[PDB]
């Protein structure tokens, strides 16, 4: 079994919005109390023992 | 009889040993056998191998 | 200590220590993104390139 990669493209969707209201929200998250926060859904150290 | 006259000289100096300091007897900078330090139970590398 | 029934071939234990794993990303200007990572009873030694 053998695999090639011929061409990788990046490919983004992005939500048609007014400008007016999408400056705005940019405005609202360039804020310091603002900040995305995300967190792994299986948070853990990851241990393996003979 | 006309192998009576024949010419021989000999072979090539070739010395063989080891490199200069054991160059290439160690792997290093190689991903997929990088050398680990790791802690007691830490689980975590200590080498990174670019 | 764990004790596990014996089997003929090398096996693994995989302890899974459940923490929290917290980035808290902030952009704070034009093509600047920033991130912290916090990760709690088993902090991050690691913080290479």
């Amino acid at each position: 079994a053998s695999i090639s990669f011929t061409s990788i493209n990046l490919y983004a969707t992005f939500f048609p919005m007014a400008h007016n209201t999408a400056s705005t929200l940019e405005a609202m998250l360039r804020n310091d109390t603002n900040d995305q926060s995300f967190n792994d859904y299986l948070s853990a150290a990851n241990m393996l023992y003979p | 009889e006309i192998n009576l006259v024949q010419q021989s000289m000999p072979n090539r100096p070739n010395y063989i040993g080891f490199r200069d300091n054991f160059i290439g007897l160690m792997y290093y900078n190689s991903t997929g056998n990088m050398g680990v330090l790791a802690g007691q139970a830490s689980q975590l590398n200590a080498v990174v191998d670019l | 200590n764990f004790e596990v029934d014996p089997m003929d071939e090398s096996t693994l234990l995989y302890v899974v220590f459940e923490v929290f794993d917290v980035v808290r990303v902030h952009q704070p200007h034009r093509g600047v993104i920033e991130a912290v990572y916090l990760r709690t009873p088993f902090s991050a030694g690691n913080a290479t390139t």
